C-alpha cells in the first residue's frame, strides 16, 4: 500500500468488543520508517542530536 | 541514529468506547495523523543524509 | 467565546477532554482536600505520592444490552492491583482518599436510552437467604463490573448477594437513590457524566481492605432501544481517579 | 537565541479547553507539553544556533570534476556552471525556492601518471590555469588559441604543492535572487526548452596546462567546491523524494512513499 | 578600525577585521538568531487564542 | 452576537457568503498590496484596472468520485478567456497579481470524506519519459481542470506528464505538501475554504503567458464513502479572484 | 599558587597531641611535620603549577595508525573513534571517572614505496583526504562512492610537503561529561552488551588517496593525535594494575600487587 | 581587543587575543590554580581538631 494514497490512512472501525489496538508505531523520528520521510523527518536526518517536545495532531 | 542506549519509547492508540453509526450511515472511518516540533524543539550536529543516492554525474 | 457543552480535566499525566457533557457535580459541596492538622490521629509523618497517585484509570468497559439490569463496581478495592495506588495500598494501614469519577458512554442521534450515574457512601448489599451473609468473593472482583440481575434471586442455602433492582442491593427504592449526589447520562443531549467525591467517613483515617466506603452504581432507566441497521454494540467505560490520597503506618507487605 | 521555559503546572479542572483545536483552519496549535499534563518548572539553556540557515547551507561541496591530459586528444577540460550536476549539494537548495548568497570557489587539483613506454621520464612542477568566461565572450577551441591571454576575463594561475586556490564571487543574478524552481518556456509561443534551464546562463569554466612538464603523459584532476555565505531564502518546500535522473529537468522515477514494515501493530522496522 | 563580539559558549572576546575593499570578502555572518514562526504557523486573518475552541 | 462558522467576500461586484466555513489563511502573513516605488523596474505608468479586473470567478465545476485522484489547475493562465483579466493579459508584457482562491464542495452529514486545498507556488512537473519534457497542451488547459491518475504512467516516446499522486507530479512526498499555505475541506465540519496568496516572484513583475507562478492543486486523502440511496454526484467548484492588478509595456494584441 | 609555608617551633611539653589520630574516621591527618619535632621558619617558592589537571592530561599523544594503499585491495583505511585502542593515553583518562574536554585533533601522514617491478616510476605529488562521518550516516564502501563529495560532513584536503593538518573540535558527548567507566547493559533486560563499548558512539573517520600519484604502487600510513584542552575532571580513581588486554571492556589478566624483594629487612630492590 | 597577562617566573607581560569565534579554538588555560584539599581529606561531618584526640 506503500504506493498508494492508503499509506496516510488509519482504518477505524465498528467491533464486537472494546480494547482492541488501533495501531502503534516506535519513536524515533529519524530512523523509524514512519516518521521517515515525514517532514520533521527529513530536517533531522541531515542532524545527529536533537530534543524537544513532539506534537501529534489528530483528525 | 538508531541505537539501544537512548530509544525513545512508544505510542498507541486504543478504543475508548466503540464507534457508534446511524443506519444509512458508513461503518468504516479513517483517521489522519499529524506531526510538528513545539517551539522547545532543537537540533545539533549536520551531517549527511542517507536518503538520496547517486551513480555517476547527472546529464 | 466559550460554551458549556465542553470540559477538560487534568489530573498529573492523564487528561480527559469531552465536547458534550455537563457541569461537574461536586460531593456534597466540600470539594477535595488533604486532613488539617486539627483532625490528625496517626502520629507518623503521612506519605502523599501525588502525581504517582493522583490520575485517572480506565477499568474494564462492560456492554449494554437492552435487558441489562445495571452495575456496581466498590471504589476502594477496585484499582488495589491497578499502578501504584495499589501498590500503595497494600504497604499502608492506612488511607485517605477522595474519588473523582468519570462514565463515558456515546451514541449517535438515532440511540434511545437514559442512564443514572449515582455515587453511594457505604451501601451494604443483604443477602439471598435471611440467615447468612455474602461472601468476599461475590460483592467483589478486580477491576471488572459486577452486574445486577433483573428477577428475583432464589433464596438456597448459598452466600448470594441480592440483585434485584428495583430494591438496588440495599433495599431501599431505585426511584430514590438521587438523594446522593449523581448525574444522568442522557444519549439525547449528554454523552459523559462526571462527579466529585470528598472523603466520607466516620473516622478521619481508614484502612483501605476492610472497609468499602464508596460504592459506585449505573442503573439504566430507559433502556436501549434503536430501530435495526445501527451499529448494535455500545460499551459503557468508566475512569476513576483517586485525589489528595496520604498513607500512614508502613508495614510488610500483604493483607492478611 | 536560546530554547522557550517550560512553565509549570498544577492540576486543572476548567472549561478552557487546550488539548482540542481545529486542523481545518491550516493552523498548527501552539499548545506546549504543560497544558496537557502537570509540568515541573524548567530553565532550558539548549540554543537553536546550529539549525540557522547559516550553518545549514555553508559547508564545502564538490559539485563536480574533470579529466585533461597533458598530450592527445583532450588537452583542456570545459564546463557549464550549474549546481545540479551533483546530487547531496542540489538537494540542499531545494527546499528553498528563492535562494540569495555569495559563492566562495575553491578549486582542488592533483596530477596522475599514465602507463607509458617512454624512457628517461624526468617531472617538472605543473602549472595549472583556470578561466572563467561569462556568457556570449570568445570560446577558445585549441589550447594555443589567443583567448588565454586573459587580457580581461578573471583567471588564475596555480602550481602544484601551493596550498589550494581560492576566490570569492558576489551575487551574479540578474533578478533579484536566484532560482531554483522555475515554471514556464523560453519562448512566448510556449514551445523550446522548459524548466529552469532556460534560466540559468551562467558562462562557462575552463582549465589547461601552463606546460606540457615532461617527456611522459600526465592526466590531471580538477575539482570545485562551492561554499555559500550570506545566505537569505524564501518560501521552503517539501524536500525531494525519488532519486534524480537529469540535469536540466525534474523528471524523476515513480517511486514508493516510505519504506514498508509488517502489521501495523508491529513495532520494529523491517 | 577593528571591531569587537562575543564567542559561542555555554556554561571572552574575538577581535575580528575586514581587510577587503568588497562585501562578498567578509567572512559569513554565524551569528544572526533572530526568528519568528508566525509566518508559517498561524497564517491565519483572524488571531485564535489557545484556551478558546477553534470553531465557536 | 457573532459566529466564527461563517464569512462574508466582497470584491467589486461579486460577492461570496458562506454560512459555514473556516478563517481565511492569508499568504505567508503578507496582505497582497500594489507596488511600492522603491522596487520598481518599469517607467511606464501603470494600468490599475481595479474593479475590472478585482471580483471572483468561477471555472468549470468538476465531478469528484470515489476512485478520483485529484486535480491542478495553473492560475496564470486559467483565466487567460475570461473577462477583461484575460483581455488585459494579452495587450500587455507585464502584469502583477495575487490570487484569492475560494473551493466549495458541500455534502451532507452523512458522506464521508476530505480534501487537500494547497497553492504551490512554481509546481515544476516532470515529463513521462526521462529525456523529454512535457508539451505546452498537456500542463494546461483553458479553464477546465486536468487530473492526475492513481497508477505509475506507462512511458513511451510521448511527452506526457507524470500524474501519480503520491508523488504529486512534482515528485517529492505528497504528505509533506503542507509547508505550503492550505486548508482542510471537510465534509464533517467544513463546506469551503479559502486561501489568499500575495504576489511571489523572483523578479518584481513578470510575463504572464512565460512563467506560472503559482499552481493550484485539490488531492483527496480519504476517498468519498457513502452508503446507497444518497445523492451519488457530488461536483467540486473553484472560485479565483485577482487582487491589486497592474499592467505595463502596452503592445500589440496576440501572443507569439 | 604556592607551596605553604613551614612555621617554625620550639620545644614542647603539653597534653595536647598532634602526633596522634584515628584513621578509622576515614580522615586523613592534617599534621605538618613541625608538630613532631623542632623547626625553622622557612619560605617556599616551589609552585605547584605544572602538578594541575590541564599540563596532566594536555600532551599530544599517538591513538592509533592505519595503511592504505594506492592500488589493490585496501584503498582506503577506516576507523572508529575510541581512545582506548592506545595504551599509554588510556592509562592516564583511567584516574577520573568524568571527563570534560574539547579535543584537538592533529594528523601526520606518511608515503612509503612498494617493491615492484615496475619501470619508469615517476612520482607527483600526493593528495590526501580525510572525512568525518558522524554516526548513521552513509558509509563509503568503495573510493570512488558519491559519499567522498561531503556536501556536508567535515573534511579535509591535504597535500605532502606542507605542514601537518590540525583541526579543534568541541565537546560532543551528549550527557553532562563523558564517561570513562561504565556500569550497565544497553537493554532493559540486562542482555546484550555490558560495559562502556554501550556509551561510545563517535562515529567513524576515513581517509584515502585523492589521486593515484604514480604508476608503481605506494603506500600510506596516517597518526591521529588527541590533545585535550580546557579539561575537568571529575571522582578520581586508583590508577589500573594489569596489562591491557581488550578495547571494548576491561577484562584484565590476574597479575601481582607489586615487584618483590628479600626478607622484609632487605633494604634494596631485587 | 587585546588582553595581558602574567608569564611563570621564579626569583613580564604577553599579549594575547582570541581570533576565532567558537570557544573551543581559544588557547588552553593553564594558569587556574584553584585548590581545596577538603573534598578528599577530612570528608567527615564533624569537624575534627588537630591539636585534640580523634575519639574522645
Ligand atoms: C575563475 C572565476 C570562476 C567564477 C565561478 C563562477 C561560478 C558561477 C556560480 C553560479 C551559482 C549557482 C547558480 C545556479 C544558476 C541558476 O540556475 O539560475
Ligand atoms: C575530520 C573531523 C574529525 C573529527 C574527529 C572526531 C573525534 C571524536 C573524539 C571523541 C573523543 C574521546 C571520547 C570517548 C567516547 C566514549 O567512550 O564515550
Amino acid at each position: 500500500k506503500v504506493n498508494s494514497m492508503e499509506a496516510y490512512q488509519i482504518p477505524v472501525r465498528s467491533n464486537e468488543g472494546s480494547g482492541t489496538q488501533v495501531f502503534g508505531f516506535p519513536l524515533q523520528p529519524g530512523y523509524s520508517s514512519v516518521f521517515s520521510r515525514t517532514l520533521l523527518g527529513e530536517i533531522l536526518n541531515y542532524y545527529t542530536h536533537w530534543s524537544g517536545s513532539i506534537k501529534l495532531t489528530f483528525m | 541514529a538508531s541505537d539501544e542506549y537512548t530509544a525513545g519509547g512508544f505510542i498507541t492508540c486504543w478504543y475508548q468506547t466503540n464507534i457508534v453509526v446511524p443506519a444509512d450511515a458508513q461503518s468504516s472511518c479513517y483517521i489522519m495523523c499529524f506531526v510538528s516540533a513545539c517551539n522547545d524543539f532543537s537540533v545539533r550536529l549536520l551531517k549527511d543524509t542517507p536518503f538520496i543516492s547517486q551513480e555517476n554525474f547527472f546529464q | 467565546g466559550y460554551s458549556d457543552r465542553v470540559r477538560s480535566i487534568t489530573l498529573g499525566n492523564s487528561t480527559i477532554t469531552t465536547q458534550e457533557c455537563a457541569n461537574v457535580v461536586v460531593g456534597y459541596g466540600v470539594w477535595p482536600d488533604y486532613l488539617k492538622d486539627s483532625e490528625a490521629t496517626a502520629e507518623d509523618q503521612p506519605t502523599q505520592p501525588d502525581v504517582a497517585t493522583c490520575r485517572f484509570y480506565t477499568l474494564d468497559s462492560v456492554q449494554w444490552q437492552k435487558t441489562s439490569p445495571g452495575w456496581w463496581w466498590k471504589l476502594p478495592d477496585a484499582l488495589s492491583n491497578l499502578g501504584l495506588f495499589g501498590q500503595n495500598m497494600q504497604y499502608h494501614y492506612l488511607g485517605r482518599t477522595g474519588y473523582t469519577i468519570h462514565v463515558q458512554c456515546n451514541a449517535s442521534k438515532f440511540h434511545q436510552g437514559c442512564l443514572l450515574v449515582v455515587c453511594v457512601p457505604e451501601a451494604e448489599m443483604g443477602c439471598a437467604t435471611l440467615n447468612n451473609t455474602p461472601s468476599s468473593a461475590e460483592l467483589l472482583g478486580g477491576d471488572t463490573a459486577k452486574e445486577f440481575a433483573d428477577k428475583p434471586v432464589a433464596s438456597g442455602s448459598n452466600k448470594l448477594v441480592q440483585r434485584v433492582v428495583y430494591n438496588a442491593g440495599m433495599g431501599v427504592g431505585v426511584g430514590n437513590l438521587t438523594i446522593f449526589p449523581h448525574q444522568w447520562i442522557n444519549l439525547r443531549t449528554n454523552n459523559s457524566a462526571t462527579i466529585v467525591m470528598p472523603y466520607t467517613n466516620s473516622v478521619p483515617m481508614d484502612n483501605m481492605f476492610r472497609h468499602n466506603n464508596v460504592t459506585l452504581m449505573v442503573i439504566p432507566f430507559v433502556p436501549l432501544d434503536y430501530c435495526p441497521g445501527s451499529t448494535t454494540y455500545v460499551p459503557i467505560t468508566v475512569t476513576i481517579a483517586p485525589m489528595c490520597a496520604e498513607y500512614n503506618g508502613l508495614r510488610l507487605a500483604g493483607h492478611q | 537565541g536560546r530554547v522557550a521555559d517550560t512553565v509549570g503546572t498544577g492540576p486543572t479542572n476548567s472549561e478552557a479547553i487546550p488539548a482540542l483545536t481545529a486542523a481545518e483552519t491550516g493552523h498548527t496549535s501552539q499548545v506546549v507539553p504543560s497544558d496537557t499534563m502537570q509540568t515541573r518548572h524548567v530553565k532550558n539553556y539548549h540554543s537553536r544556533s546550529e539549525s540557522t540557515i547559516e550553518n545549514f547551507l555553508c559547508r564545502s561541496a564538490c559539485v563536480y570534476f574533470t579529466e585533461y591530459e597533458n598530450s592527445g586528444a583532450k588537452r583542456y577540460a570545459e564546463w557549464v556552471i550549474t549546481p545540479r550536476q551533483a546530487a547531496q549539494l542540489r538537494r540542499k537548495l531545494e527546499f528553498f525556492t528563492y535562494v540569495r548568497f555569495d559563492l566562495e570557489l575553491t578549486f582542488v587539483i592533483t596530477s596522475t601518471q599514465q602507463p607509458s613506454t617512454t624512457q628517461n621520464q624526468d617531472a617538472q612542477i605543473l602549472t595549472h590555469q583556470i578561466m572563467y568566461v561569462p556568457p556570449g565572450g570568445p570560446v577558445p577551441d585549441k589550447v594555443d588559441s589567443y583567448v588565454w591571454q586573459t587580457s580581461t576575463n578573471p583567471s588564475v594561475f596555480w602550481t602544484e604543492g601551493n596550498a589550494p586556490p581560492r576566490m570569492s564571487v558576489p551575487f551574479l543574478s540578474i533578478g533579484n535572487a536566484y532560482s531554483n524552481f522555475y515554471d514556464g518556456w523560453s519562448e512566448f509561443s510556449r514551445n523550446g526548452v522548459y524548466g529552469i534551464n532556460t534560466l540559468n546562463n551562467m558562462g562557462t569554466l575552463y582549465a589547461r596546462h601552463v606546460n606540457a612538464g615532461s617527456t611522459g603523459p600526465i592526466k590531471s584532476t580538477i575539482r570545485i567546491y562551492f561554499k555559500p555565505k550570506h545566505v537569505k531564502a524564501w518560501i521552503p518546500r517539501p524536500p525531494r523524494l525519488c532519486q534524480y535522473e537529469k540535469a536540466k529537468n525534474v523528471n524523476f522515477q515513480p517511486s514508493g512513499v516510505t519504506t514498508t514494515r509488517q502489521s501495523i501493530t508491529t513495532m520494529t522496522n523491517t | 578600525g577593528a571591531q569587537v563580539s562575543t564567542q559561542k559558549t555555554g556554561a571572552i572576546h574575538y577581535t575580528n577585521i575586514n581587510y577587503y575593499k568588497d562585501a562578498a570578502s567578509n567572512s559569513a555572518n554565524r551569528q544572526d538568531f533572530t526568528q519568528d514562526p508566525s509566518k508559517f504557523t498561524e497564517p491565519v486573518k483572524d488571531i485564535m487564542i489557545k484556551s478558546l475552541p477553534a470553531l465557536n
